[PDB]
RNA sequence: GGUAAAAUGGCUGAGAAGCAUUGGACUGUAAAUCUAAAGACAGGGGUUAGGCCUCUUUUUACCAGCUCCGAGCUCG
């Protein structure tokens, strides 16, 4: 058995990060409720993945499974065989609807263990589904439970003994005897001892952990009739040594369930991850949006019964003892971000000569990261304000809402109402998979706000369809709440295909108050679609995404007063571009400067870059780069290429160690 | 074998310095003659052959001995073989108490200008040209020999300014050759006795002193000396008196 | 003394454990904290005491066992003779500098290696035709290095034929001459010069932390070198840090006019695939 | 005897010559300190008595050494020794392949200037003083010592200079020798080896303590009083002429 | 030149006297070679041709060598080149303290009988032989060539016997060319240092690397084919006489 | 100083030894003569006092040299300076061809015998009974005083065999001095020119006079006595041979 | 910024051992020896019956995921 097991809390529960838990053990690695934004949040905080056998996931909903689709790809790319699922038996069909938008996935293998299998058991835990539908094929009552059961470990032999028994000390005679030790025995005839009290460690009984989610009050009674619970809550069979609730704290106040929790004994704990957590999850982009907000506040704004309340990388352990761990809590201090800031070589200077120098729309990017979500980029999603009642998404990559929760605070309610459309511009993952988030937290802002329900209106490729079909009527009802426009009838040379469809896009432009919207067929992959938009005012903003220099782009965008450009890659790898159906620096640049843009602008850019992108003499006044939660206002366009110096001295030891691995490279292939 | 081989002799314009050049030239090496102009050294230049050029240059001088360096090295490319047989010589008693005459200090300070301190600045200048030379078989760059006459050892009476310097050559021939070492340069000193050289009845008496042969010294042996130790690469940090057996007297 | 117990039922079981024990390393092994630092530390005790029972046997096995020109006196001779080309260098040979300012860097495992390969660098130096003027740049009286040095050394550490001191390259140099040997410098040694200054930090550093030697050479404004490693063999596996008498052979045998196809051979075999 | 001899010693303000000065002002003689001014050689004068006078003058210019030579013969009437005892060291390899340095020719010839042009302008110059002495009954006039070092016969790495300069004092001996024998003038020369001078002793430690034992016997540096000794050894001996004398301890030197 | 010249070599079956035949005979002159019946020299004398004659005798015995010299007169009619490149060498302290051993009083007499005591009574022989030689037009009448190594200047530790035999050798070389020098014999010496002659490359390997890296230039030992050029040159030469030429390498013998 | 110091003087009884005991003994210290018994000795050494003890041996033989050692170490206790003055010479040309005569090897190996064979005989031997002393505070246990003629350097006609006898002995003295280094032992050697010995001693004797430079005389054995004792005295010298000749050099 | 493998501070292994290194010896020609010193498999942790589990560093390889069915460039 292992020697040591201890649980961690990857999410507090919080409304921009959901709740996950990982147990931790030498032999095995589970993980629990797989949300939006957990993929990002383990590889930032270096939890491995590298043996994540089983993922259990405790309710067949969106906030638990957001982020499956991005485990699922990188679990294959880190090379394991075959990953196990546990959950609700809605997942044979969901893992049937990824595959409409992703591949096959032919490298790694999936299987399903649904409540209705039979036990499943590991060299380390024993694992338990509990099935509770709550009062009064898709299924949208069931949730399910999990108590997991470690494996009684043996005593260790008191090495002491050789004092007094008359075993020959060191040599092979102590195999039997760890034999029988070990296991409660002994051999009297090598003394007087008759069983393994006198000379052996008492052995450790499994201490058993459950984690329970009740997502409402309807699932109270339930959780309180249910007899397997009863069986080991009424009891001294082993005391659950800790029950990790997730349960909003409405539900944690009824006196049904605080009799509940309190029945488990005195004994037990009690860890909470009810959305009234206080901590921060991303650190690393809390420093960042810090230290840039020191140079232009506008530009980067700023960010925002005993039980014991979650708190990031948590600890508990459960093998070697019982405590409540506690040593990696993470700590957001401002005042220590921006001494690092001050203290940097050229920093303080270029921000003091930048100073001393010296509306709608407005422009947010919310992420610009192409493939993965990294420590300070997210996917790509970018939001317009157009009015200060209307806004319009550009793109809702994977765990695009939690970015805009982060940016927003308490504002996002607000906000969410303010959404207008959708665009969705090409069907690769991390382009659309952020959608459903954003249109069940658009629902509750609604209800909260106290405002009609009405449907959003989506543009995308018809294929995204299927895809969201499939979901709603296999898993959860989400339909009910978009009214989707396919991308070619918004072409130049498009026909109305339905009265219906002319219908949705003139309500668009109404509610937009945009006086034309048009889209064209990008070169990236197939049924890829920019899009511009032209408002009353006069100002057009042309949208690229995912593509490669193109004619149709140019030739729809003419005069944009803002262009949005992929800038994948740089002059180096201009082949890989090619090859992979990306836009270099150069070329980006070059199609702005033809279509005679007044100003352009770059996102999407490769995991291989880290920090900023490079800085090419090309780059002229018109030419900005974007990062992470910055507000871009028109009256802002003389100002971006001021800012060159301050982000040049804020990221010189990056851009310096990207430049030598760089030559390193060239003198690689050179020498090759 | 010499054959090939580019030599500098200083003064070789007389004395034994054209001897060593008539036979190094005759035996198929190339000599550089390094001697003061007013001793018409081109006229012996021209007499050799082609394989002879005669460089004016002045040994006490640091500029005229550079000079002829580098013109040897325009002529013929590279520098193996140095001799010095340049030098002058003077007689004066130290105190004469009858006649109440002390010896002048310019007369002793010229003739060591001439034969140490000249040749120690010819050293010092070729072995710089001898040094880029690459590396022969046996590891040798070159040959530097010098020559200081037996007063070094036996002086006589007013020749306390000739033995001075011919003295400090043979205590300096260790030195220098335990300084060359390391990049291949072996340096040898000769010690003639009389000698038949324009500097040489005192003659009749003087060749019937030596034992054997009981006759002045001929410069072509004297030449044949060399060419030995040129040929032989062992002979390094060595005096050799070719003199005769002779020990002279006050 | 509760070690006593501890260890003798551990060497009941066996368990790689010293068969002895002195009082002033039983006090060393209460002042390990972690009980892999007190078991890698009765390793390398019980270790010791194996080669030390081993090698004694093999005295046992060697047990089992006119016209001269000269006498055979010939230990001295060479030692006399390798005084007298040190003596030589330290008047006309090229300065070579150990800069011992990494005394804070290094634990006692490591300060005690970085002394073994002194001794050996040292060594190598003196047997070579043509050794350097070697110097002990920031050796602080009294410190851990130099206490360890007089101790190996005992008598001879006032004899050998180097120069001492407490002062720094910088001030026994122009700066313009002084060129810092490290493994991150970003320029590469192209051919050895000799009319320079060569510094090579006497450091072990097992416990990874490069830029030490770098940031210490960039403090003081010096010129800084990497041997061209890679541009001569092909590397597989290995840190591209070498050790001290690795490093002092390399040079010696560029000093001596070799090539670089030469001097590369004392890099260790585990490292280059091979030539280019 | 040495018992109201009258000597000069060049440059005995320091080094060997003061060693010699102390021996023969002890022993009842008379000395005189031919060294430059810069020497402070009046604190030592001062020091050895009213025997001892010193005398500023340079050894490589005649125009001093006649000045200073009419004061020993105002002060004390005569001169009887002549020891020279002044010399400079240069330390220059004749070529470096590796450092591409030559020998600069400044420093040969100021190492010949003073070493052996500065000993044969005292030796003409006394010897004029010293010729006009009564002849002692042994027929003597008076004695004349010089020093040239051990490096005439074995020098090193880089004392060419040096070699060449003692090298010439070995040579001329003998000719000076036969030159004043008729008047009455005994010539020697002594070769110090390792002795404990400031010249010396300007050598890091280690070099002092490795030199010091590669000496055969005694094993360590000479001592100046020992050569003062050998100095008036030779003075007594009417029958030593013409001879170089080792005063080094069996020590042959290395490269 | 040396065409038609008649050598006779001591020692030469093995070592430098060989070198010197081998070169002597190649250049076209006829040598008889002298050593100990035991040294197999009739194989030596086979290999070189019809021009060399192997005459056993010992250099100690005055019989041995009269018997030789006549088979020399037999076999070419005269005699012009003695060389002298027999001897043998021990190697044993004057005095050891710590063993308490002293120097025994037969090895250093057996190494005196042969080495000098040997080379005088060939010489003593054959110029008797070499003085009934018609006198040359340059007045020559023959060479002999001694050999007597460089411990003759500079004696090793355990060298004393040695060094006294060669030193003694040196020594006579000039009285012996005054001795001849009327009838017309040149009497030179020549002083090897460290030649690869067979002794010395029997040595262990460490050694022959050792002595060898002390020679300053060519840090190699020494080629006996280089010691036979030296001896041609000298027989060619006729100024040459009554002088000891260091064949070393500028090599300085340590203790 | 000299005081209390015990010699040991080969051929003491006449020539340079005897002049050297005449003034070691004046000067306070103690001397034992070892000449053969047909010198007359003891005359001398009753005559010099009783300070002085004549011992019959002869250098050629061990056992008489160890015999007077044991001789010298009983009546004394120690030995402090060993002084080689005994030696024979000989003159025969190496070969006269008008008169057909050849040097006799007899000749030559007799003057081998004495003058180096018996020299080295001594020092090897006294050395022994040097080496039982205590170091002295300088390090010292004893000086050996060597002589051989100026012959080893410049030999005249007919003295070949003379000039390889002292010539071994200058040659030697340097291995021995490195040989007894180590115990504290100086060996030194003195080269006298024309001294007015016996051995030397009517128109040669002045014509060989007065071609001496300086001063022109033939030697005296007094001054010999004194550069002994200055050796002595010396710390420093060691190794090296000394010309007390007056600059004289010898023509053939 | 990720993925996988590896890491011998004198060098090779084995997984013990050789070639080496430092101080001393006045060696009788095996000193080809005697004697004293230093022997830590990247660095931390844990455990552990080895041996494994984990963190960090370095070196070397490697780094997008368009799914359907019939019309067969568009249709759901
Ligand atoms: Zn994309
Ligand atoms: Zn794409």
């Amino acid at each position: 058995g292992p020697n040591t097991v201890y649980l961690q809390v990857v999410a507090a529960g919080s409304r921009d990060s959901g709740a996950a838990l990982y147990v931790f053990s030498e032999f095995n690695r589970y993980l629990f409720n797989c949300g939006e934004g957990v993929q990002r949040l383990m590889q930032e905080h270096k939890l491995k993945v590298a043996r994540l056998d089983n993922i259990f996931l405790t309710r067949m909903h969106w906030s638990n499974v957001g982020g499956l689709s991005g485990m699922i790809l990188t679990l294959k790319e880190t090379g394991l065989p075959k990953c196990v699922l546990s959950g609700p038996p809605q997942l044979e069909k969901y893992l049937e609807a990824i595959k409409i938008f992703s591949g096959p996935l032919k490298g790694i293998e999936l299987a399903v263990r649904p409540h209705s299998a039979p036990e499943y058991e590991d060299e380390t835990m024993t694992v338990y589904q509990i099935p509770i539908h709550s009062e009064q094929v898709r299924d949208s009552s069931l949730v399910v439970a999990f108590i997991c059961k470690l494996h009684l470990k043996r005593g260790n032999f008191l090495v002491l003994k050789a004092k007094e028994m008359g075993l020959p000390v060191g040599t092979a005679a102590i195999a039997p005897i760890i034999a029988a030790v070990k296991d409660g025995k002994s051999i009297t005839h090598e003394g007087r001892e008759i069983l393994a009290e006198e000379l052996c460690t008492p052995p450790d009984p499994g201490a058993a952990f459950v984690v329970v989610e009740c997502p409402d009050e309807s699932f109270i009674q339930p959780i309180c009739e249910n007899a397997t619970f009863q069986r080991y809550q009424g009891k001294a069979d082993a005391p659950v040594a800790l029950v990790v609730h997730m349960a909003p704290a409405s539900v944690l106040v009824d006196s049904r369930y605080q009799q509940w929790m309190e029945r488990f004994g005195p004994d037990t704990q009690h860890l909470v991850l009810n959305e009234n957590c206080a901590s921060v999850h991303n650190l690393r982009s809390h420093k960042i949006q810090t230290q840039l907000n020191l140079i232009h506040p506008d530009i980067f704004p700023l960010l925002t019964v005993p039980m014991v309340q979650g708190e990031c990388l948590l600890k508990y352990q459960l093998r070697p003892r019982r405590e409540w761990q506690r040593d990696a809590i993470i700590t957001c201090n401002p005042e220590e971000f921006i001494v690092e800031a001050l203290q940097l070589p050229n920093f303080q200077q270029s921000v003091q000569e930048y100073r001393r120098s010296a509306q709608y729309p407005e422009i947010i990017f919310l992420g610009t990261g192409s493939a993965i979500p990294m420590k300070i980029r997210n996917v790509s999603a970018t939001l317009v304000n157009i009015s200060p009642d209307t806004s319009l998404l550009l793109d809702c990559g994977e765990g695009t809402f939690g970015q805009l929760c982060r940016h927003y605070g308490d504002q996002v309610d607000r906000v969410l109402g303010t959404l207008a459309a959708v665009f969705v511009s090409h069907l690769h993952a991390n382009h659309h998979t952020g959608l459903p988030s954003i249109l069940l937290q658009r629902e509750r802002a609604l209800a909260s706000l106290g405002k009609p329900l009405h449907p959003l209106l989506v543009v995308a490729p018809n294929q995204l369809k299927a895809w969201l079909q499939q979901y709603h009527n296999q898993c959860q009802e989400v339909l009910h709440h978009i009214s989707m426009i396919p991308a070619k009838c918004l072409q130049e040379g498009a026909e109305i295909s339905s009265p219906a469809v002319e219908r949705l896009i003139s309500s668009l432009l109404r509610t937009c108050d945009l006086e034309e919207f048009q889209t064209c067929l990008v070169r990236h992959c197939k049924h890829a679609f920019g899009c511009a938009l032209v408002h009353t005012s006069g100002w057009k903003v042309v949208y690229s995404g995912d593509t490669m220099p193109c004619e149709a782009l140019v030739r729809m965008g003419k005069d944009a007063t803002l262009l949005i450009h992929e800038a994948t890659l740089e002059d180096g790898l201009e082949e890989e571009a090619v090859e992979k159906t990306h836009s270099t620096t150069s070329q980006a640049i070059s199609v702005g400067m033809r279509m005679n843009a007044e100003f352009i602008m770059l996102n999407h850019f490769s995991q291989r870059y880290a920090k900023v992108p490079l800085f090419s003499p090309n780059f002229s006044e018109k030419v900005g780069v974007a990062f992470d939660h910055m507000k871009v206002c028109f009256g802002d366009f003389p100002t971006m290429p001021k800012l060159i110096p301050p982000l040049k001295a804020l990221f010189a030891g990056d851009i310096e160690e990207m430049e030598e691995r760089r030559e390193k490279r060239e003198l690689r292939q050179v020498r090759a | 074998s010499v054959k090939g081989l580019v030599a500098v002799i200083t003064g070789g314009a007389s004395g034994l310095g054209l001897a060593t050049a008539e036979r190094l030239v005759g035996q198929g090496a190339s000599a550089v003659l390094l001697d003061l102009p007013n001793s018409g050294g081109e006229a012996q230049a021209k007499k050799l052959g082609n394989n002879c050029v005669f460089a004016p240059a002045d040994v006490t001088s640091e500029k005229d001995v550079q000079t002829a360096l580098a013109l040897a090295k325009g002529k013929f490319g590279r520098v193996d073989v140095a001799v010095n047989c340049a030098g002058i010589a003077v007689a004066s008693k130290t105190y004469n108490l009858k006649k109440g005459q002390t010896h002048t200090l310019e007369d002793f300070q010229r003739v060591l200008d001439v034969n140490l301190m000249g040749t120690f600045n010819v050293i010092r200048l070729v072995a710089g040209e001898m040094g880029q030379n690459e590396p022969d078989q046996g590891g040798q760059r070159g040959v530097i020999i010098n020559t200081a006459s037996v007063a070094a050892f036996e002086g006589q009476v007013g020749q306390a300014a000739y033995s001075a310097s011919k003295g400090g050559i043979v205590g300096m021939t260790l030195p220098i050759a335990r300084d060359l070492a390391p990049i291949g340069i072996r340096v040898m000193t000769i010690a003639p006795g009389l000698f038949g050289t324009p500097l040489l009845k005192v003659c009749n008496f003087l060749a019937s002193q030596v034992p054997f042969p009981s006759r002045l010294g001929d410069p072509a042996e004297y030449a044949h000396l060399v060419q030995a130790i040129i040929e032989n690469p062992f002979l390094n940090g060595e005096v050799i008196r070719l003199d005769g057996a002779i020990r002279m007297q006050p | 003394a509760a070690t006593r117990e501890f260890i003798e039922m551990w060497r009941l079981l066996g368990r790689e454990v010293p068969e002895h024990i002195t009082e002033e390393e039983l006090k060393t092994l209460m002042e390990c904290v972690s009980n892999t630092a007190k078991k890698k530390y009765l390793k390398y005790l019980y270790t010791k005491e194996k080669v030390k029972k081993a090698r004694q046997i093999k005295k046992e096995m060697k047990a089992a066992a006119k016209n001269f020109l000269f006498l055979r006196l010939w230990d001295r001779n060479m030692d006399i003779a390798m005084g007298w080309k040190g003596a030589q260098a330290m008047q006309f040979g090229q300065p070579l500098v150990f800069d011992m300012a990494y005394e804070n860097y290094m634990k006692r495992k490591e300060l005690q290696n970085t002394v073994s390969q002194l001794l050996e660098s040292e060594g190598w130096n003196r047997r070579n035709v043509d050794p350097f003027h070697i110097y002990f740049c920031n050796l602080k009286i009294d410190g851990a290095l130099h206490r360890e040095l007089v101790k190996r050394y005992q008598e001879k550490w006032d004899k050998l034929l180097l120069t001492s001191t407490e002062k720094s390259h910088v001030d026994l140099f122009p700066k313009d001459s002084i060129i810092y040997l490290t493994a991150d410098s970003p320029n590469v040694m192209t051919t050895f010069r000799h009319d320079k200054v060569y510094v090579i930090g006497s450091f072990v550093d097992k416990s990874m932390q490069p830029g030490t030697s770098l940031a210490k050479a960039k403090r003081l404004n010096l010129a800084t070198e990497c041997l061209p490693l890679d541009k001569y063999l092909q590397w597989e596996i290995g840190n591209k840090n070498l050790t001290l008498d690795q490093m002092i052979r390399i040079l010696l045998c560029l000093k001596n006019n070799g090539n670089w196809q030469e001097a590369l051979q004392f890099v260790p075999k585990r490292k280059h695939t091979g030539f280019l």
